[PDB]
């Protein structure tokens, strides 16, 4: 439970002094040096000095040895840093950090930082100006100019508009006041229909302003094969295929999300040149059997230099109460017995969703001479299909048993079968 | 003093990749079996966090994927497989003697496909012009990589000293940058010229992109 808690924001005038404190707890204060380090805006770390809390002995950086005083109050286990004659370039975050006195193993624990701003400015609320133009995407914004101190927060349409919003970090101007811009990109078609309002809040001056501001690659996302999601032995995969990738922009990029969370285990295949002077590129995300069956959404986001914005595509298993297939095998018509080959039928019906696998076998070996119809929607919301196996009439007359096997999530063990034979 | 140089200033990689960060001291930081060289991670708005101490020792609680190595003047920090949480700034620091010094930092950034900026120019408002000022805003939106140049031309005359830039942090959803440049003038100086142009250069643009408007024709 080691803690280093520093004092809060400091806004000071040039020539004045600041004193930052660093409250220590959860360790023996005596066993560690307390160091001070500063970071100027957009700059690196700079060591200022260190104090020994047992004897009060100090070490300084020559740049700070004549303007900084380090003291420790062992009663309140607090370390202090007094910086005098403040200059404008003393604006920075000041950190206290501990170092083991006994053996040097780095700055193992740092305080949260204390922002010190050196400025001749006094509290001032911003002026809010619209940023509107004098193309499928339009840009609009708000110029929030001349405010002091930081920060200002900007929202759009009271938080309804969050996508495409960039609130820029503030710039300190020559005048000593801050200024920033907030922009939003929107479909040009909306400009007539929709309104855009920026909500500016500057808590230090209690100011609140609400200002009204007035052909390429294609992606196909494929689900897993139905047998794959139902058998733990097989591997189910979602497949993203991008076609019409220019010869000028081979830039192969995919991002994958499962219920909006990014995953990094997809495997991108090597780029394939097509007979129409374009590339074709596929990415394959392996999925968890139960994640596909629980209704998780798999999103594929494609990025390319030839795409003004990314192409997103989503795919999930169909929603609705899973319903179990009913399997009925129907023998060949007596009118078909005047032929060298006969048709064994398998009716699969009343199932939902439509993802199913149907096969045929005899004597524990696959019968591959069949065709299955695609599923067809019924008036009750469930699907049906027929599978037709072509057998030599000879095979059927000898009393050989044929089996129509069905695999569907709603079945127990995801599997059922119906046999068929000549009586 | 001992000066530490970190390279590269920016490292562009993907989650899952091996990151290798370099730190080189102007004078040796090793004595008597140890190298007094330590590594920290800093996330925006957060205090640094000790990762590696004494060149190769893992600080207690830091994940196993962090490892340090080297001696004398050349040091390396390796992240065996980047996690989304590792895209941050990394600093080296020595303690061979005083003054204690840090390197300039290395930004580990998310790599992505090149994306050219959408450039927009915004003339000053009639509201701002009632006061004696004119701010012309240029927006470069959703581009990658971070590098970009923006120049202002007022009647084909190149400007300098009267503009300020501001860049956003890499976007959490699309890994891009956005930038704004603001040319500031007095109303008197704004009324002296008519063509206000924003010229942008970026890796994603085969030639510079210039957006402009004619003062008064808006
Ligand atoms: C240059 O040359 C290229 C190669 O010849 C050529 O690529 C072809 O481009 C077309 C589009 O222009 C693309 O067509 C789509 O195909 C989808 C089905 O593709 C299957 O099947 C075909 C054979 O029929 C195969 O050739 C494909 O490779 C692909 O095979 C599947 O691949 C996966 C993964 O590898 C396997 O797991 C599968 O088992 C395998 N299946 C099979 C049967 O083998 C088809 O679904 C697409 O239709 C949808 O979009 C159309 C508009 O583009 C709509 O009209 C249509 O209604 C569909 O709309 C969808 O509807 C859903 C709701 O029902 C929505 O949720 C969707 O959002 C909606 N989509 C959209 C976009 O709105 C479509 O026809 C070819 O597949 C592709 N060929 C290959 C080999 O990649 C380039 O176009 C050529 N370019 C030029 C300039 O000429
Ligand atoms: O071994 C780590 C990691 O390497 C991968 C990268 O695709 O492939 C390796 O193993 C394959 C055999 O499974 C080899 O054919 C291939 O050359 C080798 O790089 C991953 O499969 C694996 O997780
Ligand atoms: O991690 C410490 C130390 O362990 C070694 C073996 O001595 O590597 C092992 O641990 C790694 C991290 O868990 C594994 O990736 C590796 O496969 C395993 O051998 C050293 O390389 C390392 O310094
Ligand atoms: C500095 N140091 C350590 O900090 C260390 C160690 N073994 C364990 N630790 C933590 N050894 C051998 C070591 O020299």
């Amino acid at each position: 439970q080691v803690q280093l808690v520093q004092s809060g924001v400091e806004v000071k005038k040039p020539g004045a002094s600041v004193k930052v404190s660093c409250k220590a707890s959860g360790y023996t204060f005596t066993n560690y040096y307390m160091y001070w380090v500063r970071q100027a805006p957009g700059q690196g770390l700079e060591w200022m000095g260190g104090i020994n809390p047992s004897n009060g002995g100090t070490n300084f950086n020559e740049k700070f040895k004549n303007r900084v005083t380090l003291t420790t109050d062992s009663s309140t286990t607090t370390a202090y840093m007094e910086l005098k004659s403040l200059q404008f370039d003393d604006t920075a975050v000041y950190y206290c950090a501990r170092r083991d006195y006994r053996f040097d193993m780095g700055f193992d624990y740092w305080g949260q930082g204390t922002t010190v701003t050196v400025s001749s400015a006094s509290t001032k609320g911003p002026s809010v100006f619209p940023l509107a133009p004098c193309e499928s995407t339009a840009a609009l914004g708000c110029l929030v100019k001349d405010y002091f101190p930081e920060p200002v927060t900007v929202s759009w349409n009271s938080g309804a508009l969050t996508s495409g919003v960039h609130t820029f970090p503030a710039v300190l101007q020559s005048s000593g006041l801050y200024s920033l811009s907030s922009v939003v990109t929107v479909p040009s078609s909306s400009l007539g229909t929709k309104t855009y309002t920026c909500n500016v809040d500057h808590k230090p001056s209690n100011t609140k302003v609400d200002k009204r501001v007035e052909g390429g690659p294609s992606v196909f996302l494929f689900p897993p094969k139905p047998k794959d999601t139902l058998m733990i032995s097989r591997t189910p995969e979602v497949t993203c295929v991008v076609v019409d990738v220019s010869q000028e922009d081979p830039e192969v990029q995919f991002n994958w999300y499962v219920d909006g969370v990014e995953v990094h285990n997809a495997k991108t295949k090597p780029r394939e040149e097509q007979f129409n002077s374009t590339y074709r590129v596929v990415s394959v995300l392996t999925v968890l059997h139960q994640d596909w069956l629980n209704g998780k959404e798999y999103k594929c986001k494609v990025s390319n230099k030839g795409l003004p914005s990314s192409i997103e595509k989503t795919i999930s298993k169909a929603k609705g109460q899973p319903r179990e297939p009913q399997v009925y095998t129907l023998p060949p018509s007596q009118e078909e017995m005047t032929k060298n080959q006969v048709s064994l039928t398998c009716l699969v019906k009343g199932f939902y969703p439509s993802d199913i696998a149907v096969e045929w076998e005899s004597n524990g070996q696959p019968e591959n001479n069949y065709k299955t119809t695609p599923p067809v929607l019924d008036s009750d919301g469930s699907f049906f299909l027929y599978s037709r196996l072509t057998v030599d009439k000879s095979r059927w007359q000898q009393g050989n048993v044929f089996s129509c096997s069905v695999m569907h999530e709603a079945l127990h063990n995801h599997y059922t079968q119906k046999s068929l034979s000549l009586s | 003093e001992i000066v530490l140089t970190q390279s590269p200033a920016t490292l562009s990689l993907s989650p899952g990749e091996r990151a290798t960060l370099s730190c080189r001291a102007s004078k040796g930081v090793s004595t008597s079996g140890y190298s007094y060289l330590h590594w920290y991670q800093q996330k925006p708005g957060q205090a640094p966090r000790l990762l590696i101490y004494l060149a190769s020792y893992l600080e207690s609680g830091v994940p196993a994927r962090f490892s340090g190595s080297g001696s004398g003047t050349d040091f390396t920090l390796t992240i065996s497989s980047l996690e989304p949480e590792d895209f941050a700034v990394y600093y080296c620091q020595h303690s061979r003697d005083l003054p204690l010094t840090f390197g300039g930092g290395t930004k580990v950034e998310i790599k992505r496909t090149v994306a050219a900026p959408s450039v927009f120019i915004f003339p000053p408002s009639d509201e701002q012009l009632k006061s004696g000022t004119a701010s012309v805003v240029c927006l470069l939106n959703n581009f990658y990589p971070r590098e970009a140049k923006v120049q202002w031309k007022v009647d084909n005359a190149l400007q300098s000293g009267n503009s300020q830039e501001s860049v956003t942090e890499q976007d959490s959803k699309d890994s891009t940058y956005s930038l704004s440049s603001t040319l500031t003038l007095s109303k008197a100086d704004y009324e002296k010229h008519k063509v206000y142009a924003c010229e942008v250069t970026h890796q994603g643009l085969s030639s510079p992109v210039t957006k402009s408007f004619n003062r008064g024709e808006c």
